[PDB]
This record gives C-alpha cells, structure tokens and sequence, in this order.
RNA sequence: UCGCUACUACCGAUUGGAUGGUUUAGUGAGGCCCUCGGAUCGGCCCCGCCGGGGUGCCCUGGCGGAGCGCUGA
RNA sequence: UGGUGACUCUAGAUAACCUCGGGCCGAUCGCACGCCGGCGGCGACGACCCAUUCGAACGUCUGCCCUAUCAACUUUCGAUGGUAGUCGCCGUGCCUACCAUGGUGACCACGGGUGACGGGGAAUCAGGGUUCGAUUCCGGAGAGGGAGCCUGAGAAACGGCUACCACAUCCAAGGAAGGCAGCAGGCGCGCAAAUU
RNA sequence: AAACUGCGAAUGGCUCAUUAAAUCAGUUAUGGUUCCUUUGGUCGCUCGUACUUGGAUAACUGUGGUAAUUCU
C-alpha cells in the first residue's frame, strides 16, 4: 500500500509508503470522497483531517 | 436502525501566490483603499485623455 | 432494431422474398410512446435530418377548440372515455389521436358568461357568488346592453351540451398525436358525432 | 345513419358540420356541404360524388389522394373486396429471335370509390395512378365504361 | 447361358455417416426504450459571530457553525 | 394576393397553444483608418426559416437463365382488402386493434437449381443467331459469420463500438489486445496471376 | 510545438459471397418526404453587468499506479 497525499491550500504532494495492518484498519471498508481523520496514520498526524 | 442525516460539506477558495506576484503583492492592491484607487483612476483617466486630444490634434495635423 | 421495412413480407402471390441487404437506418421503427394523464413529462428525440421530435409519456392540459361559438382555451385533461382502436387503450388510460377524452368545462363556461352574460350549466338551486352576480348582471351602458341583448339572439346550445356544462365534464376529441408532437390537442364534440359518440359510450354499457 | 358503419364516427375532413344557426333554420333540412374537387385530366366528376351520401376517404373525388402518374385502362375481373376490384391488362410481348408476339397479362389490385356502381365483371375501366394506398394498390378508378353488350 | 480378367453405374441391413440451407419449440449475451434508483457534485436559503456602507433593522462583506429546509445536475 | 391538368397549395383573418429531455432573434473574430465626446468603411465565422445544388429514400409502367422427377400456392404466427390508430422523414399491413375473405396460378404461380451481382459491353458472325460479360464506367451488395447500436447532414459504418460464434496474438496467469474482399508481401489452395 | 474547438473520416480503394421482378435498365412520379454544404433570399416586422455576465475543463506544472496498450 502506498498513499500519495496532497496538500490543497499548500499546492503540493507526498507519496508516502505505509506498512502497517491498523493505519490501513482506518481506512478499510471506506467509500471514496468520506472524511476521515488521519491518527494511526502516525504520531505527527493527529488532529490532521484526510 | 437507519440514517436520516445528510451532511453538508463546504468548499473554501485559500490563498496562494501567483508566479511573478508573490502573496505581499496581491495582498498589497487588494487591501488598497477606495481613496488610493479613485485617485490612481482619474489620474490615469486624465492623462489618457490629455494624450488622446494631443493624438487628435497630431491627426489633425498630418 | 425495429425495422419498418417492406421486404420482410410475402409478394403479392405470397412467396417470401430472402432479404438482399441487412437492415438499413432510415428503415427504423422506434418504441411505442403510450401516452398517460398525469403531471407533465417529455422526451426528446433526435430524428432523421436532426430534427427534434417531441414525445409524450405523461400529459395533463391539452387545449382544445369550441367550434360552434369559435374559441380555443388551455383546459385540463381528465378522463379517455373513448377510443375506436382498443378498449385496452381505454382501461390503462392512453393518449392517441381521434381517442376521445373529458375535459375540464370550467374556462369555457367564463369564457361563455363574459361573452353572452348569460347562465350556463348552473343549478335550478340558482345559488350564486358575488363575483358571478357582477359579472353575469352587471352593470351596462346603452351601446353595451343593446350589444349584448343583441347577441342573445345567438346564443342558444345543443342540449347534450348543455347537459355537459351542467355536469362540469366536455366531450371532446384529439386531433394532435401527442407522441410524435408533444401536445394532446383537439375540439369539443358538438351535435352528430356527439350524439354518435354518446351512443357509443351507452352501448359500452 | 346506414353511413356510420365503423367504430370511428365517419367524416368528411374539410368541412365543419356543426356551425350553430337559428332554430329557424334547423327546421328548412341538415345537408352537410359535400367536399368535392374536380380531378384534372378532364373526366367529369360524376354526378354520383357530388350529389351521393358516401364517404371514402380514398376516393379521388371526394377525399383525399391526387391523381398524378401514368394513366391506364383495363378490363374488371374480380371485385370481391370491398372498395376494390382487380383488373386485367392484356397485351402482346414482342420476342426478336421469332419475329412475332407472345399474349401477356398483369394483374393489377385498384381501388374503386362508392359513387361509380354496377360496375360489371369484364367492362373496361379507366384507371390513373395514385400514392400507394394499401400494399398492392397503387390505383385508382378514374371512370367507368361499360363492356360493349350493355341494354 | 456358362467360365476367366478388367472397368462403370445400380439394389443393399447398417434407424449407415458428412455438410449446407431453412425453420418449430425451449434457453437468452448484448444494446436500445420505459419505470425506478440516487453514489456523488452544486446552488439557494438557516443561524452564530464579527468588519464596511445605508437607515433596533436594512444592503453588503468576512468567516465560520448547522438543519430529513427545497431545488438543479 | 398568387399558382397548377388537378390541393386538404401558397398568401390572408380569427381564437388559443408553445415542450425545463427548452426555436428565431448574433455577449465572437481580422484589415484599414478615417470622419462631426459621438459616428462609420471592407471582410471572417454564425444563425431559425424559405428557395437552390449535390443528392438520398420510397413508388409507376415494361423487360431476366434452367427446371413439372415442382400443380396448385399464400392466410392461428399479415396472406388480400376495409376502418381508426401506433411507428416513421412522409405514402403504405410498416405495426397494433377491429372487421371483410380475399390475393396468386398453364399467359407456368408456388417450389427447387444456377460454375448467376444487373446493366453499358465482349467474342463470333452473309441475313437470322449462339456464347460470354468477376474485371478499370454506372448501379447494387460485403468487410471472418450473424445480430445491436453510439456519433452525425449523412452509416445500422467495420482502417468506430458492444456482444455471441469461428478463428488467432501478448501475459509476470491478474489481465490486455485483434479483423489485408486497401497497397505491397507471406502461407495455403491450386492447371492458373507481379516489387515488403 | 501542444491542447481545446471546428470540419473531414459516409468519399475514395477492394471484392462478387448473397441476390431471379429482387438487383438492374429505359421510363416516369414525389401534389408523400429528408437534405451538411454551395448559391441567393431573409436576420432592429415581437411594445416586454449590457463600454461585456457565470461556472468548469485540456495543454502546462506537478505527485502516481499497472508485466502489458493509442491504459489512465
Ligand atoms: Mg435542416
Ligand atoms: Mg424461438
Ligand atoms: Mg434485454
Ligand atoms: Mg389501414
Ligand atoms: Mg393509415
Ligand atoms: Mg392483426
Ligand atoms: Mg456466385
Ligand atoms: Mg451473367
Ligand atoms: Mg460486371
Ligand atoms: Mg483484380
Ligand atoms: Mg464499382
Ligand atoms: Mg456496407
Ligand atoms: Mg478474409
Ligand atoms: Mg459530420
Ligand atoms: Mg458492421
Ligand atoms: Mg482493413
Ligand atoms: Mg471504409
Ligand atoms: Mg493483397
Ligand atoms: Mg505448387
Ligand atoms: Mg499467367
Ligand atoms: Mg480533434
Ligand atoms: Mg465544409
Ligand atoms: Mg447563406
Ligand atoms: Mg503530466
């Protein structure tokens, strides 16, 4: 799995790898277009909206 | 049991510096008051029109 | 996909013909649009040359022409009571032409009151409504009430008609084909075919 | 009455029936106003159309079709459809190889308006063409002599 | 006629086989039409708080927060 | 008002209608620059609708090779006609509904066959014929076989697409892509036919 | 250059499998229809922000995926 993320405001992209079953356990049986908020995603995250 | 909310999600238009006028520039005329730009417009205005009655008058002349 | 073709089809002695071309466009047939009473619905087609054909699925108004007295309103559409082709296309309710269809008498009545300043499908009751009273017996100036009065002469209706009026219903026929037009519009039925027709429809029972 | 046969009441497109008069007037007589149009290669329009009663929409005098085309004449044959009859036209095929004619004949199915009647099994008719008004019948029965043992 | 050799076509069980063409019936991919469906994407309103203008309100602006509000695609 | 051999024609008057899957009315481009803060010359695209051109599509009349070891054929599932519609770009059993019982046939229908695309033509010929015309012009059909559609003024298009059947290419085995009856050229078939 | 838009790709080329009043030929009709284009006609005939209006998208920039494509 790997993410390629996007800042919209900032104008710029990351593509990120991420191995980690529970990151992705966030993620899973999600429908495109939904919010969610990034935390097991790592500890800088946080209060980071995706 | 069921799901009566549809949620309303808002689209917002931010900021960023457009390439040869950098965020201070547009920031710069945009705050720019009405007193500044009727000032800069008629002053415009006027030495247009000084400039057009002088073209005529070098239409006029040839 | 439909094809409207002639040579699928016997000779007139009745051998059959083997096809020498696949079918062609222009031989195309479309679907049947039945065309039901309901709030207004309408596909557009593109057509042969681009031209655009207007289809109707649900209908609602239609207007329709009182011949006799010589005016044309935008009226309701209620009811097919009518129709030579199918009792099939009777029962579901369907808009072809020449079926024949009730029609809301409301805009012709006042149309017929402002014009003649006469009474018309109302009760022997005789109740009346301010606006009616105004309206119907007014008020007249000289030149006026010698128009009007003059008019009286004329005006004078059908007996079936008449009896029309009194139940809120018109009998009237489409002679517009909604399907490839777009509009269900037609006339009032008055004397011989209406006395015809209203044969018909008692015979239906 | 007895002109109402179908389903569908049976009209004459063009003309308007039921303008409103006196009921002085509605005592004199009801004569609905007859369509009639005069067909142009110079056959009178028989009497029987412009007087007559009936209504046939495929009739050339009396509805709507136009007489344009090749014009023909046959013999009658065969009339048991209704509003038609099947004549026969005879004539003689040259082959070279031979030098002389062969007999030929074609049947042709054409259409045959109410005002012209006793109209009898071999008489010569006279025939002009049409827009197709049915799938074999490309005619229509323009005017009617009878075979040469009329009384 | 019989006999010998050679070559053609014929009858012949084998419900003989093969292919082509139509077609009865059952099955029915895929488009097209109709009735639905409504993921998503908007717009208008609803308020809160604040700035400018016009007279507590009105016209705007700046954000935000929210409603099974009601509309388009 | 005007027009035809003939209109239910063209034009006129009256009442209304007008599609949210909307009809017309130019929110456009260039080059010259001039005139009394105003005026305009030439062009380019657009556009509803007439008319016109190229057509196209259906009809009319007459004409085709062999066959009876094919004599009756079509019509419950349209055959033939009637009446009203639906569909279509319109005329029409084109299709539905309801009636009628027709229509074709020794003047050869119907059925079968064709080493059958039809013509213009070719070969051969005293006169008459017989045979051949896949092939450069005109018309028709078809793009492996059938079917079904998008787009458009115009295709039921195949150097568009979607299936099924028959074939066949790539693959990391998940998937992807095909259509020489265009030119060359290759294989096969064959007595039989040219340069990537 | 590219890309959006407009137009063209329905012609032309090939072949002769099917196809027997079918194709086709001469003949006629469309008063029973459709017609890009071209040519001429029309284009203040309607009585009811304009000294200029709204949103998006491609090339382009960048982050990518798949063994594979004129994929995206
Ligand atoms: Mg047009
Ligand atoms: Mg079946
Ligand atoms: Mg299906
Ligand atoms: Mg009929
Ligand atoms: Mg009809
Ligand atoms: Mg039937
Ligand atoms: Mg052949
Ligand atoms: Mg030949
Ligand atoms: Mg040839
Ligand atoms: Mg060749
Ligand atoms: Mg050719
Ligand atoms: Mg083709
Ligand atoms: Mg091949
Ligand atoms: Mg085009
Ligand atoms: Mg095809
Ligand atoms: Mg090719
Ligand atoms: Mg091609
Ligand atoms: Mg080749
Ligand atoms: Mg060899
Ligand atoms: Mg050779
Ligand atoms: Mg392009
Ligand atoms: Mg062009
Ligand atoms: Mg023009
Ligand atoms: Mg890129």
């Amino acid at each position: 799995m790997k993410l390629n993320i996007s800042f919209p405001a900032t104008g710029c992209q990351k593509l990120i790898e991420v191995d980690d079953e529970r990151k992705l356990r966030t993620f899973y049986e999600k429908r495109m277009a939904t919010e969610v908020a990034a935390d097991a995603l790592g500890e800088e995250w946080k209060g980071y909206v995706v | 049991x069921x799901x009566x909310x549809x949620x309303x999600x808002x689209x917002x238009x931010x900021q960023r510096a457009i390439t040869g006028a950098s965020l201070a520039d547009i920031m710069a005329k945009r705050n720019q008051k009405p007193e500044v730009r009727k000032a800069q417009r008629e002053q415009a205005i006027r030495a247009a029109k000084e400039a057009k009655k002088a073209k005529q008058a070098s239409k006029k002349t040839a | 996909g439909i094809s409207r073709d002639n040579w699928h089809k016997r000779r007139k002695t009745g051998g059959k013909r083997k096809p020498y071309h696949k079918k062609r466009k222009y031989e195309l047939g479309r679907p049947a649009a039945n065309t039901k009473i309901g709030p207004r619905r309408i596909h557009t087609v593109r057509v042969r040359g681009g031209n655009k054909k207007y289809r109707a699925l649900r209908l609602d108004v239609g207007n329709f022409s009182w011949g006799s007295e010589c005016c044309t309103r935008k009226t309701r559409i209620i009811d097919v009571v009518y129709n030579a082709s199918n009792n099939e296309l009777v029962r579901t309710k369907t808009l072809v032409k020449n079926c024949i269809v009730l029609i809301d008498s409301t805009p012709y009545r006042q149309w017929y009151e402002s014009h003649y300043a006469l009474p018309l499908g109302r009760k022997k009751g005789a109740k009346l409504t301010p606006e009616e009273e105004e309206i119907l017996n007014k008020k007249r100036s000289k030149k006026i009430q010698k128009k009007y009065d003059e008019r009286k002469k004329n005006a004078k209706i059908s007996s079936l008609l008449e009896e029309q009026f009194q139940q809120g219903k018109l009998l009237a026929c489409i002679a517009s084909r909604p399907g490839q037009c777009g509009r269900a519009d037609g006339y009032v039925l008055e004397g011989k075919e209406l006395e015809f027709y209203l044969r018909k429809i008692k015979a239906r029972k | 009455a007895d002109i109402q046969t179908e389903r569908a009441y049976q009209k004459q497109p063009t003309i308007f029936q039921n303008k409103k008069r006196v009921l002085l007037g509605e005592t004199g007589k009801e004569k609905l106003p007859r369509y009639y149009k005069n067909i142009g290669l110079g056959f009178k329009t028989p009497k029987e159309a412009i007087e007559g009663t009936y209504i046939d929409k495929k009739c050339p005098f009396t509805g709507n079709v136009s007489i344009r085309g090749r014009i023909l004449s046959g013999v009658v044959t065969k009339m048991k459809m209704q509003r038609t009859i099947v004549i026969r036209r005879d004539y003689l095929h040259y082959i070279r190889k031979y030098n002389r004619f062969e007999k030929r004949h074609k049947n042709m199915s054409v259409h045959l308006s109410p005002c012209f009647r006793d109209v009898q099994i071999g008489d010569i008719v006279t025939v002009g063409e049409c827009r197709p008004l049915s799938k074999t019948v490309r005619f229509n029965v323009l005017k009617v002599t009878k075979a040469a043992g009329t009384k």
